[PDB]
RNA sequence: GUUUUCGUUGUUUUUU
């Protein structure tokens, strides 16, 4: 598994929209079986360690092959700060 | 702007080649200037 | 670490920092070599020594 | 200056490829060909615009 | 395309179901026997694809014994072995079958 | 219809019967977007749907087949795949719907399409510029070479908008060095150069009088006569079309053993075919080719004399931007040619079984689909097996970081000249972009000065049929090229349409 | 169990990771999850 | 005795033109039918036989006498390399071109095709025709743990026992002989109708598991 | 050793063998094919061709920048990365 | 209970 946490995940392996998020946080809970008990492996999606915010919009749909296919949008404000660039 | 873009790269190439040319030369306790092989370049650094 | 960086700090001549930085802060490694052939063809085990 | 040319051209008699030697001799405007297997030779006038390929073409046009 | 045991001529399997072996059917009766006999006399596994168009003077024909046989596709090697009945009939009629797989 | 017939045969003597299994192709049929769900359900799409579920905004396409039998004893709407469709286009599901249903389908009106949606990814093509083809181009070659001036042209068929070949000429001999000032030509599918007089003689005008007429038109220009004189002197061995042709056919880069029987005919073929196909591709107009060649060599000699400026290669009016039209045309052309190859072959190892193929089990539309998909998604304008020698970066991911970035992104060009050799002419701005590309906007460093942008008033031609122009010229006393005399029409105007010599006229002002 | 909602008809429905994911009410082939049940804060700065 | 039928100079020569890979049989049959149809015509083909061998893949050899006959034969055939990559066949190798060139019961063999591939077997019966043979393997069954196969998801092998089959999930004909699931099991081993194609006996070296078991 | 030419995992578990291992296996196959030639029909020209291909494989596995002859590749259309290619270049072991 | 891991190679873009 990942050094990040999994509690914010949902009972299905997802995360509710509008949930606070920190970097290195597992946002998508996916698993894969192990070729032959205890025959599965982590296939999760930790959030970018440098990126934090809140979940904007959680999509769950099937890809062209019909397999479950999610598109997860996170969001956050970008506040101008010392050294941030501006131009005329 | 074109000339600047060309010149920076070409000059960088020249600098790289030159630094490779003279990367080992040293002044020594004798005050001579010799290479890694020890062949003296100058009998005295800057003659001074 | 850039080539011109090596060039500049050699113009300075910070030999010790150079060696450690290129060793400690990079992929340092230890091996064993047979002097007779002078090559790294040694068959070594430690606990058996 | 003579120029012996051990070419890749195939000769019709002994049917061996690279057996045709197209030695061009422009001195008299008269060509020369040799085979190392059946020793067949061909003759043809050679202008300032003739080549071993043109010589082989002339040979095919003449023999057959 | 099943390679005939005796002569070696090969034709699409439909050909043997319907048109038969040009030379061996007289003694092998592939057209007029159960498909078991056809397959045993003509195996689906073969090797040494030899196309023969002229056999009267071809050295390949003399080696392959198809100088008399109709020109066509021939297989040098045929695996397996003939069952008892086919070879027994061949030897009764005077046809000493020579396996060509060696 | 560029490749409208596949002809097969079967001379089976098992009784000589010629079973010609010929295949013809019907009209092209284009559908609107309609995907198939893994549930099997099919529905017309919308770009945003693909964006959400990572699909490609493409429309199924049908072409009509035709299987015809010609057995002498002596089709259907086939789904060929789905073609990605640029949004808002006549085949676009968003072209209509006005301002309102775009809201219902959650579409920003301020988008103007112009891009391609692939697997939910909006992709934008980058147009490539190029000099105009079939133009005479004389240049001063580097002095350290026997060649002094190089006349160049890449002949391409006007129909199909596709390159065919190129021919180049060179002024052999240096100023009083290299013996005389001779000229030899370079040809497609050859291996050597040939004296220009020889290629004149193989094309019909063996005598040098006609050659000079077609070449020199001011006989007072004795200077021209004496520069060409060594060319005339060296052109005395060949005196008829057949010797000139076999001579030429001897250097046709072909196999060995063609003998003069077929060598002359192959030489005449390459004189006709592969040679100025844009001028003519059939017989009886080799005179037109001779006249055009004489004009081109006359231009070359004028340039050698340097009485005229060397054609500024940077003069932008010669440059030409290939819109998506020619690009996709060539891509689908090669893909359809591969499809033709594979289907015609499958006919071969499926007609042997003499099974009445359904024209369905034979065809796998995956070829065109996957080929276009790769060439676009990865941007390589070429097959996945010809990645090298294939122009990459033609298609790019669009820019939506800000509005105007996208805007320029839709008004950007490309210069496929390569970064090999720094040089200054290309990146340098030239007066001949006046009002054509954004003078100030340009990339930085490697891309600076080469990629360009449509000026706010620059407009791109889509192409028009030319024959009505021919009629207008014919309508107005067009003087043919065969009625062209160096002395008579000494002040007349040579006529050119789409850049090729299309007649003579004496009073051009009124017309 | 978990509460979802359609994008077209605007109806909430719950699947239990057993039904193939399709709109329970208008067949629209794109669903979404709902807000969480925990409380949210904002510094309003 | 074929040795008196050895080739000689008087016999027609052989020109070996290589063709596109996998299309050599195509060229052989093309030449055959082209020769048959053009036999007796005003432009006859001086080719006596055409043949291809498995070892010399991509190599096609035609018995002829003149290069013109070969040139006309291969003319109109696209499956042939554009090159005239042909080398005259010497006297000795004419027969070596057509030269054709072990299995017994109780011999160790390996499986290739299907799902039971890579499992050593011991032949115990051979069909009369010489096409199919029966074996002696180690049965590989999941005992219903995943039934409600492929060649890459299997666990290790174990010798068959009656108690495990009885408990986990079965017709007892002879002592130790049970035909279960369309498969024969004698002495706790595996018997099945395995094609002669699916098996090979030559050049097999037993492995650590095999020496532990066999 | 495998340390030089280990396994690269294009996608998590899916590992594409390092091209060095690929060409090593290729050269071993060519060697064995030459080995498989002589005990059976090996009519000289076949031996010459097979050994020529083996030499081509060895040279490519050494270098693919051999002037006057085209490069070696994989099924992807990508030319093989010869050892020299690994070694030289601005990103080579030395410079890189 | 200590302990403990994500890919490549390309491409194109900009960043000075
Ligand atoms: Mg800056
Ligand atoms: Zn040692
Ligand atoms: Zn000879
Ligand atoms: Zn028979
Ligand atoms: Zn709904």
């Amino acid at each position: 598994l990942k050094h990040g946490t999994y509690e914010k995940l949902d009972e299905d392996g997802l995360i509710a929209p509008g949930v606070r998020v920190s970097g290195d946080d597992i946002i998508i809970g996916k698993t894969t079986p192990i070729p032959p008990y205890h025959t599965k492996r982590d296939a999760s999606t930790p959030l970018r360690s440098t990126e934090n915010g809140i979940v904007d919009q959680v999509l769950l749909t099937t890809n062209q092959e019909g397999l479950k296919f999610v598109k997860v949008r996170m969001r956050t404000t970008k506040v101008p700060q010392i050294g941030d660039k501006f131009a005329s | 702007l074109i000339d600047t873009a060309v010149k920076t790269a070409e000059t960088g190439y020249i600098q790289r080649r030159l630094v490779k040319a003279l990367e080992d030369i040293m002044v020594h306790y004798d005050g001579t200037t010799r290479n890694s092989l020890g062949d003296i370049i100058q009998f005295l650094y800057g003659e001074d | 670490f850039g080539e011109m960086e090596r060039d500049c700090m050699i113009a300075h001549g910070a030999a010790g920092f150079l060696k450690e930085r290129l060793m400690e802060a990079s992929d340092a490694f230890r091996v064993h070599v047979c002097g007779i052939c002078g090559l790294m063809s040694v068959i070594a085990n430690l606990k058996k020594n | 200056i003579k120029q012996k040319l051990e070419t890749q051209f195939t000769c019709l008699f002994c049917n061996h490829d690279n057996s045709v030697v197209c030695t061009l001799d422009k001195k008299n405007s008269i060509g020369l060909l040799e085979c190392k297997k059946c020793n067949l030779s061909f003759q043809a006038p050679i202008n300032s615009l003739s080549q071993p390929i043109d010589i082989y073409s002339d040979w095919i046009d003449a023999c057959e | 395309e099943r390679a005939c045991m005796l002569c070696g001529i090969v034709l699409p399997g439909r050909v043997f179901m319907q048109n038969g072996c040009p030379n061996c059917d007289s003694v092998l009766n592939l057209r007029d026997s159960d498909q078991a006999t056809v397959n045993e006399c003509t195996s689906s596994s073969f090797e040494g694809l030899v196309a023969v168009g002229d056999n009267e003077h071809s050295w390949v024909a003399k080696w392959l014994r198809v100088d008399r046989f109709q020109p066509g596709l021939y297989a040098v090697r045929v695996d397996g072995r003939l069952p008892s009945d086919i070879v027994a009939a061949l030897e009764q009629y005077g046809v000493y079958y020579r396996p060509r797989d060696g | 219809w560029e490749e409208p017939r596949l002809i097969l045969d079967q001379p089976a003597q098992h009784d000589n019967i010629n079973k010609r299994y010929e295949i013809r192709f019907g009209k092209i049929y284009l559908s609107r977007p309609t995907m198939t769900e893994a549930d099997g359900t099919t529905h017309a799409m919308f770009p945003q749907e693909a964006r959400l579920r990572n699909l490609t905004y493409s429309s199924p396409v049908y072409l009509d087949m035709e299987k015809s039998m010609f057995t002498s004893i002596d089709g259907n709407k086939v789904h060929i795949g789905k073609v990605p469709i640029m949004l808002r286009s006549k085949f676009c599901s968003l072209r209509t719907l006005d301002e309102v249903d775009l809201y219902k389908m959650k579409e920003c009106p301020y988008d103007m399409g112009g891009y391609f949606v692939i697997n939910g990814s909006e992709k934008v093509l980058i147009a490539q510029e190029r000099s105009a083809a079939n133009i005479v181009q004389v240049f001063k070659k580097a002095a350290p070479s026997p060649i002094s001036h190089v006349a160049e042209i890449r002949s391409a068929l006007e129909k199909g908008s596709r390159l065919i070949s190129t021919m180049q000429i060179k002024l052999y001999g240096r100023e009083d060095k290299g013996t005389g000032r001779t000229i030899k030509a370079t040809l497609p599918y050859v291996k050597q150069d040939i004296p220009i007089v020889i290629v004149f003689r193989a094309l019909g005008v063996v005598p040098d009088g006609e050659i000079l007429q077609h070449i020199c038109y001011d006989e007072n220009d004795w200077q021209m006569l004496e520069m060409l004189k060594p060319c005339i002197e060296e052109g005395f061995v060949i005196q008829d079309k057949e010797v000139a042709l076999d001579f030429i056919g001897r250097r046709g880069s072909a196999a060995l053993g063609i003998r003069r029987e077929k060598r002359i005919q192959y030489a005449k073929d390459i004189l006709q075919k592969e040679l100025l196909p844009h001028i003519t591709q059939e017989e009886g107009f080799e005179t037109r080719k001779t006249f055009f060649l004489g004009y081109m060599v006359n231009r070359l000699l004028l340039c050698a004399l340097e009485r005229k400026d060397q054609d500024d290669r940077d003069h932008f009016g010669k440059k030409r931007l290939d819109l998506a039209g020619p690009l996709l045309a060539n891509l689908f052309r090669i893909l359809f040619r591969k499809l033709t190859r594979e289907i015609y072959r499958y006919m071969q190892r499926c007609i042997e079984t003499d099974r009445d193929f359904n024209l369905n089990l034979a065809v796998k539309s995956t070829t065109i689909t996957s080929g276009l998909k790769y060439s676009l998604a990865t941007g390589n304008w070429g097959e996945q097996k010809k990645a090298m020698s294939s122009r990459a970066g033609v298609s790019q991911v669009l820019n939506r970081y800000t509005y105007s970035s996208t805007l320029s992104h839709l008004r950007r060009t490309n210069t496929p000249i390569g970064r090999d050799g720094k040089l200054a002419k290309p990146r340098q701005l030239h007066n001949t972009h006046w009002g054509l590309v954004c003078p100030a906007e340009t990339p930085e460093g490697q891309a600076c000065g080469l990629v360009k942008n449509l000026s706010l008033l620059s407009g791109i031609s889509i192409g028009s049929p030319s024959e009505p122009i021919i009629n207008f010229l014919e309508e107005w006393g067009m003087e043919p090229l065969e009625d062209y005399d160096p002395a008579q029409h000494t002040k007349s105007t040579r006529i050119f349409v789409n850049g090729v010599w299309t007649g003579i006229h004496r009073d051009p002002s009124m017309l | 169990g978990v509460k979802y909602t359609c994008g077209a008809c605007a109806h909430n429905f719950s699947l239990n990771k057993s039904d193939p994911v399709r709109c329970k009410e208008c067949g629209h082939r794109v669903i979404y999850k709902a807000r969480t049940k925990r409380m949210i804060q904002f510094d309003a700065r | 005795p074929q040795r008196l039928l050895i080739p000689t100079v008087d016999d027609p020569g052989i020109w070996g033109v290589k063709v596109r890979l996998g299309k050599e049989k195509d060229v052989v049959r093309q030449i055959l039918k082209k020769k048959l149809a053009r036999e007796g015509t005003k432009n006859p083909l001086e080719i006596y036989s055409a043949f291809q061998r498995d070892s010399f893949k991509g190599h096609v050899y035609i018995e002829a006498r003149k290069a013109e006959a070969i040139n006309d034969a291969l003319k109109g055939n696209v499956n042939v390399f554009s090159n005239n990559s042909k080398f005259l066949v010497g006297i000795v190798e004419y027969k070596d071109l057509l030269r054709p060139v072990k299995l017994t019961r109780g011999s160790y063999v390996r499986v290739k095709n299907g799902k039971f591939k890579g499992d050593l077997a011991q032949v115990d019966e051979v069909l009369e025709n010489g096409l199919e043979a029966r074996l002696k393997l180690v049965p590989r069954l999941d005992y219903g743990k995943d039934l409600s196969y492929t060649s890459k998801f299997r666990p290790a092998q174990r010798l068959f026992s009656e108690a495990e089959a009885r408990v986990h999930e079965i017709r007892r004909d002879r002592d130790g002989f049970v035909t279960y699931g369309g498969e024969e099991y004698y002495e706790g081993f595996l018997y099945k109708t395995f094609r002669l194609q699916n098996l090979i006996v030559n050049s097999i070296n037993p492995t650590l598991n095999e020496l532990s078991l066999f | 050793p495998p340390q030089v030419r280990p396994s690269i995992a294009m996608d998590e578990t899916t590992q594409g063998q390092d091209d060095l291992t690929h060409k090593l296996s290729d050269i071993l196959k060519a060697n064995i094919n030459v080995q498989k030639l002589e005990m059976d029909g090996s009519p000289q020209h076949i031996i010459n061709e097979v050994e020529q291909l083996l030499q081509f494989h060895v040279a490519t596995y050494m270098d693919n920048d051999i002037a006057g002859q085209p490069q070696a590749l994989q099924k992807s259309g990508r030319p093989v990365k010869a050892i020299r290619a690994r070694l030289k270049g601005k990103e080579g072991r030395l410079r890189g």
